[PDB]
């Protein structure tokens, strides 16, 4: 046997407050601006 | 959320007394039971109104529009 | 006396710390 990139595969739903969620490293005042409840 | 005007049980105006109560606690360091009584809230129906209030409005104000 | 036995009210100071760290849905997130 002689020898002669990064591909998209799908969209995975994120669980809120997880590492991948935006709201994970969010402060109290942060969440309020984001119209989320702390 | 937001102090009730008038005690449900007897209807003594309790709407004015809120800030005054919150003040007798921070500024005067006073315990809850004396502050209520200072404010003339003698019947427990009236006492429960202020003593057990949760002013959620203040959180509600934290959102922009 | 920092090595004195713990009282019954002190167990709440530990419970406070458990929740300060883990929160109520640590299972779901972890
Ligand atoms: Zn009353």
């Amino acid at each position: 046997k002689y020898e002669l990139g990064k591909v998209f595969i799908g969209r995975l739903p994120i669980m809120l407050r997880s590492k991948n969620c935006y709201l994970s490293e969010a402060t109290e005042s942060d969440l309020y601006k984001l119209k989320e409840c702390p | 959320m937001i102090v009730p005007v008038r005690c449900f049980s007897c209807g003594k105006v309790v709407g004015d007394k809120w800030e005054s109560y919150l003040n007798l606690l921070q500024e005067d360091e006073l315990d809850e039971g004396t502050a209520l009584s200072r404010l003339g809230l003698k019947r427990y129906c009236c006492r429960r109104m202020i003593l057990t209030h949760v002013d959620l409005i203040e959180k509600f104000l934290r959102y922009n529009p | 006396d920092e090595s004195a036995p713990i009282t019954a009210e002190d167990s709440w100071a530990v419970i406070s710390a458990f929740f300060r760290e883990k929160g109520l849905v640590s299972q779901q997130l972890d």
